[PDB]
Order: structure tokens, then C-alpha cells, then sequence
RNA sequence: ACCCACUCCCGACCCGGGGAGGUAGUGACGAAAAAUAACAAUACAGGACUCUUUCGAGGCCCUGUAAUUGGAAUGAGUCCACUUUAAAUCCUUUAACGAGGAUCCAUUGGAGGGCAAGUCUGGUGCCAGCAGCCGCGGUAAUUCCAGCUCCAAUAGCGUAUAUUAAAGUUGCUGCAGUUAAAAAGCUCGUAGUUGGAUCU
């Protein structure tokens, strides 16, 4: 078929600029901080779970 | 406030297309993981 | 032809199953408690212990009183009683199917240093076993997997250059003396 | 049922090295026409001249237009035809370039909507595809 | 590229020679150890503890989060010297300099299921594209192109191909043959395989 929409989507999305975020942690201090978030810290729940990156 | 119930996804969306979404939610309801 | 040597062997393996929770959490739980920098720690010591258990394992399939069995089985209850896992009383060839990692994880150099008050965090430990801080009753050791001997467990100090124990003061303070 | 006497090893040998012949996997892997029919030949890659640009009709029940490439190959002069995957990629391939083409991922069998079509392009004119189309090196010209 | 200093070999030889060999250079084939921060005070939030029945109460303790404060510890680097070596290099040892955005910035793949992790927002509209497989996309896309956020391993992570386990889907252990693929139309018969008790 026709070649010349190739491209076409990518193309037309228009241009967002990635923000400046503080650098994350690496390494030992990143596992600390996965293992005080996880297990350490935690809030009382009434048996509905909540996944990590759930919303709305 | 109590907004989203996993049995009404699971049993309205069963055959739908966000199924597999539902069922893993409805478990996450049921066995507490 | 070289008078070079190839020998050389990996110290871990990787599970089958790459995302089951169960395993995820008991593997984040052994790090955060030992503070360990990755999952490849974990597997090293549970490779260590597999083939301590397989050895055990296949010297309890001969008779008592195979001269082998007798021979080997007594060497490694002595090494396990000397690196500290095992006890005096339980120096039988079944009981060491009863060991778990944590055992080993315990008489590692980074959890020692923590338990004997040098250090006020695990992870403050392992900082000051990687900057030469520690020394084991005459040399200074700075590999935080060091695994601690029973007779070496008195003998743990700041080495006496460093400036806990005794030594110069470090950059930070003779800068700061420098500006005031 | 199966022999069980004491003295039957070579019967039970022969008779497994006969009925390991009927193993698909097994006849394609030991017969030597699928070795003499590939055109890679047994290597993990190859290098080929862009012949054209052509366009296959997805298979239904999706409807799409994928851009594949037509190449002749450098070692051996068959003809190729490889996919070229991403969003505007094509754009990155000239005629008369030199391509590295890759299986597809499924041992010289067909993957997705594609028909026919079990190669893919690496890198186009000595520079990886992903590079250009993340925007990390430009094309040499 | 450097050397016969080591290991050994040859010669009439204690002395000569050796791209054999050794030492450096390239080197993410691959294997081992192991940095990218630690602490304290505040400012918030939880638990235990007590007294107060409840409103409550606290440096009275323990634990978490802050481009909020503060001063301590360091090696990555620059770089005297010694040591190392045939002469060097590297490692080790040591002077001096050397960290707050400690900008001395960790990446590679994913976020429907298999399989850990968002039917959040903006575009596109069976197009572009994704997708190992099932599938998604035809105006409210959990799957495309992006932003944010979240997952997995981590100085490593994707892809293509050969191969092993998974495969009790080549079955000796250990598979099937009524209807899912399957027992010769029937009988005889050589080789092969197998072969009833009994002797102190
Ligand atoms: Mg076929
Ligand atoms: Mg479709
Ligand atoms: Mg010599
Ligand atoms: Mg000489
Ligand atoms: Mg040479
Ligand atoms: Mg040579
Ligand atoms: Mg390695
Ligand atoms: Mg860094
Ligand atoms: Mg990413
Ligand atoms: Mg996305
Ligand atoms: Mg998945
Ligand atoms: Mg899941
Ligand atoms: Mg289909
Ligand atoms: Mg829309
Ligand atoms: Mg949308
Ligand atoms: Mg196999
Ligand atoms: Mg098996
Ligand atoms: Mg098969
Ligand atoms: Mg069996
Ligand atoms: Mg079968
Ligand atoms: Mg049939
Ligand atoms: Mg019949
Ligand atoms: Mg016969
Ligand atoms: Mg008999």
C-alpha cells in the first residue's frame, strides 16, 4: 500500500519537556528506602489493598 | 469516600475487555495481596 | 601455552520463577535487615548453604561407620562450630539440615561491627567497615562479607589510625581548625 | 507391549533410533534441507543491500500497512524481505543501503499480523535503529 | 611494543642464543570483591507507655518523611616519595589538595493476562503503530505516541541464533494404539527374544 503515512502519529504528538526532578538514590540507600516504605511504614487498612501506582 | 467495588467490576466486566484487570483486582480484595 | 590458571566458578544462582511476591518480600526483608546492596548478596549465602546441605545430605546416605563419612561429616561440623553457626552440643549430621541463612547472615563483619555498639545502624557500619575503620585484632579490614571466626569475635576494634580509635583528625576537621 | 528381556539392547536401541525420526524437531534439526533452505544459513545475523521499500497488508482481523524492506544478501545473493519496527522508522532507510537483519524471534516462522515475513532490520548504514530513533547518533551522510 | 630478569632448551659452553617463554598495550568473552552516602537537632506522622472514663496530656520513649538546618568520615581524582621490575606499569604504603543540588546526577526494559507494577492526564482514531501467545487501536485506548507516577535486576540490562531442563511431547526407569494419530486382511515360518518343576 501507500508508504507515505509512515510516521504520521509520531510526528503529530506535540512536544512536552521532561521537568527537573531531584536525583533518586542508588544502590544500599534505594533497598532502605523500598524496605522502610514497604514493611517499616505502614498504615492500617480494612482489607482493601491498594497497589503501589494505584489512583482513582 | 467508597468509590470502586471489585465484585460489581468483576461481575459486569467478566466478559469484557478489561477482564483480566478486574479478576486481578477482585483478588487483591479477597486474599489481602 | 601460558603459566596462567582458568579456574574460576560463580557464587550464586538465580531463581526460576523471576516475579513470585512471596520470594520478593522474604528477600526484601533479609536486605533491609541486614542491609545488604542488592539481591545477589541473598543469593550468594543461600548458594553457600545449598551445597553445605547437599554435602550433608549425601554423607547421611552411608552406613555410620564408613571411614569417609566418619572423616568428612567430622570436618564440617568443625568448621560450622568454628565460623559460629553451629553449637558445641548439637555437633550431629542432622542437625545441620536445621540451619537457615540468617545464621550466616548473623556472623558477617557488617552485622558484628552493629551488634558490639562500634556502630549505631547497620548501614553506619557497613560505612565504617568500606572506610577503614575497623580492624580484626591486628589488620584492618574493610569487606563488609567478612565472615567473623568464633576466636576472632573478641578482637574486634578501631584500627588505630583511624580517627575513632585514637588517630589524627580526619580532612574535614582539619579544614574547619584551618578557618578558625 | 515393549520387550523386557535381558538381551534386547539392541533391539530397544534400534528401535529408538528409528522412532526418533519421526520427531519433527528432531528430522529438522538432523535431515539438512531446512540447513540448506535457510537463507541465513545457520548465522545469527547477516548483511544485506535495501533491493526497496515495500508495504504488507496486516492479516485480519487487523487492518495496518507494515513497512518492510525488500534486501539482497551480501554472502549469498538470495532475497530478503525484513521489517522494519518502529513508529517512522522507515524514514531512516535509503536504497542501495547497507542493512543488519535479524530473526524475527520465532526460529524462521512467522510473527503477529505479518505474513511471510521472519526478519527484522537492526541497523541501517553502520548505526543502530534504536540510536536514530531515540535520537542519540545521526545518520553518517 | 620491551626483555632473556623468571621457567626451561641448544651449543665446543659457569660466559653465547632463544617472537619457546616472560612483561607491558587493546580487551563489558567470562569469573571474584565492591562506591554512588552516614549521623544529629528541628518540622510533621504513626505506634507503644502511662495519668485522665470521655475532650485529652506530655523529651516519656521507639520508628518513619523533608533540594529544613549542622559539622564529622571518607575514597573516585590531581599528585612528592618509597616499594614493585631486567627497566618500567599496576596493586599495596604514604606527604599536600580534594563533597551539599555532596551537578563527584546509574542505567536497561516494562506498567491487560501469563508475570511485579496506573481503566491517571494530553494527542491519534482499524491510521500511525504495539503485540514471543491470547490480543489492543474504527472519538471516553488500563496495551500506540508523550508527561507524571509505579515496578524488576543493577554497573549492568535488552535482542537474534545453537543447545539443556521444562518433555512422562522419544517414555530403559517411564508414554500411547475401541471412538482424539495409531494393531499388518489371515495363517505358516527361519534368524532374534523368551522359556515349567526337581539333585544337602
Ligand atoms: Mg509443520
Ligand atoms: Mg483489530
Ligand atoms: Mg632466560
Ligand atoms: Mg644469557
Ligand atoms: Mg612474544
Ligand atoms: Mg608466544
Ligand atoms: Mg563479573
Ligand atoms: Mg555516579
Ligand atoms: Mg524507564
Ligand atoms: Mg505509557
Ligand atoms: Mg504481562
Ligand atoms: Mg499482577
Ligand atoms: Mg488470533
Ligand atoms: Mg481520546
Ligand atoms: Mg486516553
Ligand atoms: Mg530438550
Ligand atoms: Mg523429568
Ligand atoms: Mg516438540
Ligand atoms: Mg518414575
Ligand atoms: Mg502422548
Ligand atoms: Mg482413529
Ligand atoms: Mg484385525
Ligand atoms: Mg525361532
Ligand atoms: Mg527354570
Amino acid at each position: 500500500g501507500s508508504l507515505a503515512r509512515a510516521g504520521k502519529v509520531r510526528g503529530q504528538t506535540p512536544k512536552v519537556a521532561k521537568q527537573e526532578k531531584k536525583k533518586k538514590k542508588t544502590g544500599r540507600a534505594k533497598r532502605r528506602m523500598q524496605y522502610n516504605r514497604r514493611f517499616v511504614n505502614v498504615v492500617p487498612t480494612f482489607g482493601k489493598k491498594k497497589g503501589p501506582n494505584a489512583n482513582s | 469516600e467508597l468509590g470502586t467495588d471489585p465484585y460489581e467490576d468483576f461481575q459486569e466486566n467478566w466478559n469484557t475487555k478489561h477482564s483480566s484487570g478486574v479478576t486481578r483486582e477482585l483478588m487483591r480484595e479477597l486474599n489481602g495481596g | 601455552p601460558v603459566a596462567r590458571s582458568w579456574v574460576c566458578r560463580k557464587t550464586y544462582v538465580t531463581p526460576r520463577r523471576p516475579f513470585e511476591k512471596s520470594r520478593l518480600d522474604q528477600e526484601l526483608k533479609l536486605i533491609g535487615e541486614y542491609g545488604l546492596r542488592n539481591k545477589r548478596e541473598v543469593w550468594r549465602v543461600k548458594f553457600t548453604l545449598a551445597k553445605i546441605r547437599k554435602a550433608a545430605r549425601e554423607l547421611l546416605t552411608l552406613d555410620e561407620k564408613d571411614p569417609r563419612r566418619l572423616f568428612e561429616g567430622n570436618a564440617l561440623l568443625r568448621r560450622l562450630v568454628r565460623i559460629g553457626v553451629l553449637d558445641e552440643g548439637k555437633m550431629k549430621l542432622d542437625y545441620i539440615l536445621g540451619l537457615k541463612i540468617e545464621d550466616f547472615l548473623e556472623r558477617r563483619l557488617q552485622t558484628q561491627v552493629f551488634k558490639l555498639g562500634l556502630a549505631k545502624s547497620i548501614h553506619h557500619a557497613r560505612v565504617l567497615i568500606r572506610q577503614r575503620h575497623i580492624r580484626v585484632r591486628k589488620q584492618v579490614v574493610n569487606i563488609p562479607s567478612f565472615i567473623v571466626r568464633l576466636d576472632s569475635q573478641k578482637h574486634i576494634d578501631f584500627s588505630l589510625r583511624s580517627p575513632y580509635g585514637g588517630g589524627r583528625p580526619g580532612r574535614v576537621k582539619r579544614k574547619n581548625a584551618k578557618k578558625g | 507391549g515393549k520387550c523386557r528381556g535381558l538381551r534386547t539392547a539392541r533391539k530397544l536401541r534400534s528401535h529408538r533410533r528409528d522412532q526418533k525420526w519421526h520427531d519433527k524437531q528432531y528430522k529438522k534439526a538432523h535431515l539438512g534441507t531446512a540447513l540448506k533452505a535457510n537463507p541465513f544459513g545457520g548465522a545469527s545475523h547477516a548483511k544485506g543491500i535495501v533491493l526497496e521499500k515495500v508495504g504488507v497488508e496486516a492479516k485480519q482481523p487487523n487492518s495496518a500497512i507494515r513497512k518492510c524492506v525488500r534486501v539482497q544478501l551480501i554472502k549469498n545473493g538470495k532475497k530478503i524481505t525484513a521489517f522494519v519496527p518502529n513508529d517512522g522508522c522507515l524514514n531512516f532507510i535509503e536504497e542501495n543501503d547497507e542493512v543488519l537483519v535479524a530473526g524475527f524471534g520465532r526460529k524462521g516462522h512467522a510473527v503477529g499480523d505479518i505474513p511471510g515475513v521472519r526478519f527484522k532490520v537492526v541497523k541501517v548504514a553502520n548505526v543502530s535503529l534504536l540510536a536514530l530513533y531515540k535520537g542519540k547518533k545521526e545518520r553518517p551522510r
